[PDB]
RNA sequence: UUACCGAUACCAAGCCAUAAAAAGAAGAAAAAAUUUUUUUUUAGAAUCUUUUUAUGAGUAGAAAAUCGUGGGGU
RNA sequence: AUUUUAAAAUUAUUUGAAUUUUUCUUCUUAUAAUUUAAGUUGUUUCUAUACAGUACUUUCUUAACCCACUCGUCUUGAAACACGGACCAAGGAGUCUAGCAAAUGUGCAAGUGUAUAUGAUUCUUUAAACAUUUUACGCAUAAUUAAUGUAAUAUGUCUAUUGUAGAUUUGUGCCCCACUUUGCAUACAAUACCGGUAAGCAA
RNA sequence: UAAAGCUAAAUAUAUGUAGGAGACCGAUAGCAAACAAGUACCGUGAGGGAAAGAUGAAAUAGUACUCAGGAAUGAGCAAUUAAAUAGUACCUGAAAUCGUUAAGAUGGAACGGAUUAAGAGAGAAAACAAGUAAAGAGGGGAAU
């Protein structure tokens, strides 16, 4: 689309649009990241402002494989299975479901939101978070530990 | 020669016509500034213009927000200018007559079961031109990630605008200038 | 919504076939164009 | 000057030259506007070219149409003359400069009985 | 015909583009003037006014 | 559904193949589908975006009558009748179209 | 200089394509488009026509 | 003390454009011949149509609408 | 083609009244016409009883009155005793890629993108199109901490934190507004809760 | 399970050769080179490095003959061709620059803007006359 681009409606004006006092020299304040604590320090403070320096201890090599875990949050396991599978569930006092998250690819239970009231659900995880545990327990469910 | 502000011709701002040439939305927008030219409901006059809108400013609208903004008046229709998208978070739904641009197949479903049903802005002015219980909604404008970066800048005083940063560790943007240990803070 | 099938022999009418649904999709003409001009320009060689 | 015939009113004849074509060669007299520093013309120093502005625009009643108080239609065949054929005293036509003694015969009679008018009649004969 | 078996309609399993949904119209019927001059608009307009 | 008149007007205001603009003589645009009485790219007017219409325009030197799915064509007092039996001022501006077309050689 | 390392090809979402050749075929199947797209389609006794 | 001359400024009117506004998704008018003919029109495109008012310098700079060129689909 | 209407004025009749007392006195009662309303109409000549001229339209060339300094550029300031330009033709300069964001259009939406690759009567085009046996990967769906890690009201209730403004909706005084009713977006606050740090306690 | 060894495939190929293509360039472009091009030519040397395509369908149509000239050439009542103002520098043949003829201007610049006037070129598509009756040439359509 190079017959949209705005250079080309400044076709006749002499500077192109980089002005006549100013010009468009090439790299007048440096290059990339040139001028920071310096000249661009300014732009750097307050637009990135914990850029420099360093926190924090090394850790060597990572293997992000070891502590990769994700996380479902309380208020998505009935979400987790079909609806008239909830229909099902909720209608019958006598059954309750037992939901493997790590087998839809959730390690962690985490607390956040409101299970349904008398409502009891069994959930498997590798981990689970405490209010998420309470909340399970307070509709009459059961946190299952797996691995 | 006068002394006139903006040398007397008055100044408008925002958008004009609609940009998208769908032509469904062209018919669409045809219809209801029409509507809104014949007769006097504001109720047209706000659809006609929000239905003009950018994409970000008719933000999704969730099924959860939808009952719990129609929970108090439960036989008139909700009327939302944006698409209806479904919450997995919500346990049941319950008799929504929602008229809306898109709805998602999954909310669509949802809301067929849960026996209301799913209506487009012809058909709304079909039934109701003036707007006689209709509940006029719209999603979160400003909660998309675009406006987290906004307002003051980073490293402000007391600003909450999130940085742009390739990525969010401890060796990111976060040593000079955001904690007290490290010159000053923020 | 029905559509008569026509012999090869152009002057006569055999069976009718239900149109299918497919023909019920909105039209979308400034779609339809720009995924044209994406798609189409996949096909071209280098210089 | 203007030039009003009729109700036809031209505000402005002799277009519009470009500034200096008179004594540069290099410089084509087809109107640029002068974007200079101090350039007289862009400046608006009297006696010297003045540019094309807006004002000078005809109305929209009587634009388009030529002298004979009509709209101009440059057709390639017979088959471009149909939609004259409601509006013959509205437009005139003229044959496209390409178009051979073969057609120029036809488009003419067949404009002839059609009772519209034909600006360039009398070409390549 | 096997245009409705590729679409969603009567599902095989090796021509029906899988778990495709047909696009829907954001628009129920887009005769727009037939709405507009169904009685129950027209009774909603007003009165005609007038150019200045 | 899925098409209308308006639709139809709206995909086909600016791409077709019978649109003919004026480029030498800015004024005029002209729309030559077969269906057209006047051939005014209008969508009261273009034949295609009518739901039913009718109009006369000669074929290979031979005036014939169109009415408008239910296409049909036809061959003064023959003009009359056939509009009369077909018929749904547009009439007098068909009559006048026909017998000003039938001075075409 | 031209280089080869130009962005030759695009990439379009596969819903996009579908949408758009579901499309094209609803527009294929109407009389008025199929005929001001440039086809002389006047004595066709109906625009989705099929053959045996 | 009068009269007069004197601007791209002021006033009245026309026209271009910009901005804003009021409003809008179907029927016969005239003329010329002699009851009948003939001639013009007989409109309806929403970034559209009709009408109204105000306004119009501009470097650096920005935007829109336009005008052209090689080549490609239709 | 349903305001060049209505009225306003005038004229000619007509009704009653008033008053400056009447040949433009005023106010209505009716009727019918006019325009001073409701932006120029008429008459007569000429063009001319021609088919292109000595006229009319137009281009060009010359004069004449008034006006008019070389452009481009740097510059506060250029006609400059500032620099480049003898002339003409052709060529001649914000592009391409990577990566990010904003804006807008499009598709789908708590998901989205099918990567590499495979299949398939596709193999001029085709190096593109088409497809993908019901946890690959990216981004998003959760944050916070150097970190072991921990991780969002809380089961009294499929209710969904609280205010002040606020769009829309509902009724009472189908076209005003004041009372009710509902309370989107958003703004300003207040609350809880999560991670970290303090402080208190600490099996 | 080091300090000995071998091993195909999936991988890469600004080289050479041979194929096939292209939203590429179209003789100041595209390789430096469309041609007798890494040639001519330059430098002691390492090296540097061009310019230059097109008559016509057919030269198995490349200009015969005459006159004048020492010859080059020119001219023709002569001659090939559809065409020689296509004659080998040969398609087209712009501008700068120059010649011929005509018209005009002309007291130390020229051109120009605005307004007309006088001349000179061109011009009828609004810049008059539809129809009507007759006779001459034509073209169509409908009616059996």
């Amino acid at each position: 689309a190079t017959r949209f681009k705005k250079n080309r409606k400044k076709r006749g004006h002499v500077s192109a649009g980089h002005g006549r006092v100013g010009k468009h020299r090439k790299h007048p304040g440096g290059r990339g990241k040139a001028g920071g604590l310096h000249h661009m320090r300014i732009n750097f403070d307050k637009y990135h402002p914990g850029y420099f320096g360093k926190v924090g201890m090394r850790h060597l090599n990572l293997l992000k494989n070891r502590t990769y875990c994700p996380t479902i949050n309380v208020d998505k396991l009935w979400g987790l299975l079909p609806e008239e599978k909830k229909k099902e569930f909720s209608e019958n006092k006598d059954i309750a479901p037992v939901i493997d998250v790590t087998r839809k690819g959730y390690f962690k239970v985490l607390g956040n939101g409101k299970l349904k009231h008398n409502q009891p659900i069994v959930v498997k995880a590798r981990y689970f978070s405490s209010v998420a545990e309470k909340k399970i327990k307070a509709v009459g469910g059961q946190c299952i530990l797996v691995a | 020669g006068i002394a006139l502000k903006n040398v007397g011709r008055i100044k408008k701002h925002g958008r004009k016509h609609l940009v998208s040439k769908n032509p469904y939305l062209r018919l669409l927008v045809k219809l209801y500034n029409f509507l809104a030219r014949r007769t006097n409901a504001n109720f047209n006059k706000i659809i006609a213009k929000r239905l003009i809108m950018p994409k970000r400013y008719r933000p999704p609208l969730s099924l959860s927000k939808l009952q719990y903004h129609m929970a108090n008046h439960p036989n008139d229709i909700a009327v939302v200018v944006g698409s209806i998208t479904d919450d997995k978070r919500l346990f049941s739904l319950k008799q929504l007559k929602v008229c809306a641009l898109r709805f998602t197949e999954t909310a669509r479903k949802r809301i067929e079961d849960a026996g209301g049903e799913c209506l487009t802005f012809d058909q709304l002015a079909l039934k109701y031109p003036t707007g006689k219980k209709c509940v006029l909604l719209r999603g979160p404008t400003k909660a998309r990630t675009a406006e987290k970066h906004f307002g003051k800048a980073p490293g402000k005083p007391k600003s909450k605008a999130r940085p742009y940063v390739r990525s969010k560790g401890r060796k990111f943007e976060k040593a000079r200038g955001r904690r007290k240990s490290r010159a000053y803070k923020k | 919504p029905v559509a008569n099938v026509y012999s090869t022999n152009g002057k006569n009418v055999v069976g009718e076939v239900e149109i299918p649904v497919v023909f019920q999709t909105p039209i979308r003409n400034d779609l339809i164009q720009s995924v044209y001009t994406n798609m189409s320009k996949n096909r071209r060689h280098p210089y | 000057a203007v030039k009003k015939v009729g109700k036809i009113i031209k505000k402005r004849t002799k277009k519009f030259t470009r500034f200096q074509s008179n004594r540069f060669m290099r410089v084509k007299p087809a109107w640029r506007k002068p974007r200079g520093i101090d350039c007289r013309v862009r400046r608006r120093y009297k006696g010297t070219n003045l540019m094309p502005s807006i004002g000078y625009g005809s109305n929209k009643k009587t634009k388009f149409l030529l002298p004979n108080n009509k709209y101009k239609y440059v057709v390639k065949n017979v088959k471009e003359m149909e939609p004259l054929i409601m509006n013959h005293t509205k437009y005139c036509v003229q044959i496209a400069h390409n178009v051979s003694s073969k057609k120029r015969k036809q488009i003419i009679e067949r404009a002839k009985q059609m009772n519209v008018s034909v600006i360039n009649a009398k070409a390549r004969l | 015909k096997k245009l409705d078996v590729i679409y969603g309609k009567i599902h095989e399993k090796k021509v029906t583009k899988k778990n495709y949904i047909l696009p829907k119209s954001i628009v129920h019927n887009p005769d727009i003037y037939r709405i507009i001059h169904s009685d129950k608009v027209q009774a909603s307009l007003l009165a005609k006014k007038k150019p200045c | 559904s899925n098409v209308s008149n308006a639709l139809v007007w709206e995909l086909t205001r600016k791409s077709n193949c019978f649109i003919k603009k004026n480029k030498a003589g800015k004024k005029g645009v002209f729309l030559c589908d077969p269906l057209n009485v006047n051939y005014k790219n209008t969508p009261s007017s273009s034949g295609l975006v009518k739901s039913n219409s009718t109009n006369v325009t000669l074929k290979d030197g031979k005036v014939v009558f169109s009415v408008k799915v239910v296409n049909q064509h036809f061959k003064m007092k023959n003009v009359e009748k056939l509009l009369q039996q077909h018929g749904s001022k547009n009439k007098e501006k068909l009559l006048k179209k026909y017998k000003r077309l039938s001075k075409l050689y | 200089p031209t280089k080869i390392w130009r962005r030759w090809g695009r990439k379009v979402n596969l819903k996009e394509k579908r949408y758009a050749v579901c499309s094209s075929i609803a527009a294929s199947g109407v009389t008025s488009l199929v005929l001001a797209r440039g086809h002389r389609i006047s004595h066709l006794k109906e625009v989705p026509l099929v053959v045996s």
